[PDB]
C-alpha cells in the first residue's frame, strides 16, 4: 500500500545485474 | 537516462543506469604542479611532478572545490553529458554529516543545473545489487571500511560498525612487509606496483598460523611476479600477511576490533528479532573485499562467534568492487523510483534541506 514497500518489491524482482545493458568499462583503477 | 556516480575515497565510479557496470572507473584526485589542475588520471598519469589531493577522505567529502573538479570531469570528459539533461543519483557514507548532503544537492542543482538528482546510501545500493532489501553489508573500499545493518531499505544507524582502515593502509602495510623482505618500493611508481600485487597475489588465510607455518618450510605458498621492466621477485607470507590486518588490526598498530568482530558487534546492536535474517545475509562489497579466502575466513569466525545452531551465509558477488555503483544503476532504472527524485522544482521551494526528506 506504499510506495516504499512496491519498490523494495522491484529491488527483489530486479534479475540484478543480469538484466541490465552490457556496456565496456574504461576503467583506469 | 540518468547517472549513477559513486564517489569513492580512491575511485570514483560513473556510468548510466541500466547499465552493468560505470562506463568510467579512475581516481578521485586533484593534482597541481609541486597548467593549472589536473583531474583523475591526468593527475595520475602525471603522478611524478604534481601533488595529488583528495578530496573525499574516509568516505566524506572534505575538500568541496576539488571536489567540484572531480564531478566536472565526471560529466564533461568521462560520461559526455550535459548535466542539464540527465537526473543524476549519487552516493554517500553511512552517517555523512547533515551539511555535507546538504551542499552536495546545493552544488548539484546550483552548480551543475542537474534537473533531478538522489542520494543514496552506499552500503544499502550494494545489498540491493545482491537482489536484497534486508542484510548486513560489509563495505571496505580504499580510505574505509563499514558494517551496515539494513532492514527493508533502511540502515539501522545505532548499529553501524566503522574500522578506520582499507585498502590504501593494506597497500601501505605490503610495501613495508615487501621492504623487510629486502625489497624497494619507495617511489610512486614503485608504491603502484605493490598496489598491483596487492591485487592479484595478496589473499586471505583460514588459519594465520597454520599458514605462516606452512610457509615457513616450503615454497609451496611462494608467487612469481614480474616487473613492469622484467624484473621477476617472490612473493611469500607477504600474500597473506597483508590482509590479515582486516582481522587483526594491531599488525599496524590499530587496536580497533577486526572485520569479523565489528560485523558481530553490529548485528548484536540490532533487535534480536531481524538478527536471524542478518546472519543469512552478510554481504561482502567495496574492492578490499576482493581477496580470495575472505568469505570462507568470515564464514570460520563469525561461526565462532555467533550462536552454535545460527545459519551464517557470506556472500561475495564477483562483481563486488563495483557493487554500490550496481546497485545504484538497478535502483536509478526501476519505474517505481521516479516519484524517489528531488526534482529542481522541489529544490526551489524547500531548497537544500529537502535531501533530509527525500533521502533516507
Ligand atoms: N582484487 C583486489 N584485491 C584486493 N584489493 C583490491 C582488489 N581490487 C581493488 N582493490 C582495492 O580496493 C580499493 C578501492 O576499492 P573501492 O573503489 O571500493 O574504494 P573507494 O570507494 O574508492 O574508497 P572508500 O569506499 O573507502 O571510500 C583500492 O585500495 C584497491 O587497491
Ligand atoms: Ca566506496
Ligand atoms: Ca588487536
Amino acid at each position: 500500500p506504499s510506495l516504499h514497500d512496491a519498490l523494495m518489491e522491484a529491488i527483489r524482482s530486479s534479475g540484478g545485474r543480469e538484466r541490465l545493458r552490457k556496456v565496456t568499462t574504461n576503467d583506469r583503477s | 537516462t540518468a547517472l549513477v556516480c559513486d564517489n569513492g575515497s580512491g575511485l570514483v565510479k560513473a556510468g548510466f543506469a541500466g547499465d552493468d557496470a560505470p562506463r568510467a572507473v579512475f581516481p578521485s584526485i586533484v593534482g597541481r604542479p609541486r597548467k593549472d589542475s589536473y583531474v583523475g588520471d591526468e593527475a595520475q598519469s602525471k603522478r611524478g611532478i604534481l601533488t595529488l589531493k583528495y578530496p573525499i577522505e574516509h568516505g566524506i567529502i572534505t575538500n568541496w572545490d576539488d571536489m567540484e573538479k572531480i564531478w566536472h570531469h565526471t560529466f564533461y570528459n568521462e560520461l559526455r553529458v550535459a548535466p542539464e539533461e540527465h537526473p543524476t543519483l549519487l552516493t554517500e557514507a553511512p552517517l555523512n554529516p547533515k551539511a555535507n548532503r546538504e551542499k552536495m544537492t546545493q552544488i548539484m542543482f546550483e552548480t551543475f543545473n542537474v534537473p533531478a538528482m538522489y542520494v543514496a546510501i552506499q552500503a544499502v545500493l550494494s545489498l540491493y545489487a545482491s537482489g536484497r532489501t534486508t542484510g548486513i553489508v560489509l563495505d571496505s573500499g580504499d580510505g574505509v571500511t563499514h558494517n551496515v545493518p539494513i532492514y527493508e531499505g533502511y540502515a539501522l544507524p545505532h548499529a553501524i560498525m566503522r574500522l578506520d582502515l582499507a585498502g590504501r593502509d593494506l597497500t601501505d602495510y605490503l610495501m613495508k612487509i615487501l621492504t623487510e623482505r629486502g625489497y624497494s618500493f619507495v617511489t610512486t611508481a614503485e608504491r603502484e606496483i605493490v598496489r598491483d600485487i596487492k591485487e592479484k597475489l595478496c589473499y586471505v588465510a583460514l588459519d594465520f598460523e597454520n599458514e605462516m607455518a606452512t610457509a615457513a618450510s616450503s615454497s609451496s605458498l611462494e608467487k612469481s611476479y614480474e616487473l613492469p621492466d622484467g624484473q621477476v621477485i617472490t612473493i611469500g607470507n607477504e600474500r597473506f600477511r597483508c590482509p590479515e590486518t582486516l582481522f587483526q588490526p594491531s599488525f599496524i598498530g590499530m587496536e580497533s576490533a577486526g572485520i569479523h568482530e565489528t560485523t558481530y558487534n553490529s548485528i548484536m546492536k540490532c533487535d534480536i528479532d531481524i538478527r536471524k535474517d542478518l546472519y543469512a545475509n552478510n554481504v561482502m562489497s567495496g574492492g578490499t573485499t576482493m581477496y580470495p579466502g575472505i568469505a570462507d575466513r568470515m564464514q570460520k569466525e563469525i561461526t565462532a562467534l555467533a550462536p552454535s545452531t545460527m545459519k551464517i551465509k557470506i556472500i561475495a558477488p564477483p562483481e563486488r568492487k563495483y557493487s554500490v555503483w550496481i546497485g545504484g544503476s538497478i535502483l536509478a532504472s526501476l519505474s517505481t523510483f521516479q516519484q524517489m527524485w528531488i526534482t529542481k522544482q522541489e529544490y526551489d521551494e524547500a531548497g537544500p534541506s529537502i535531501v533530509h526528506r527525500k533521502c533516507f
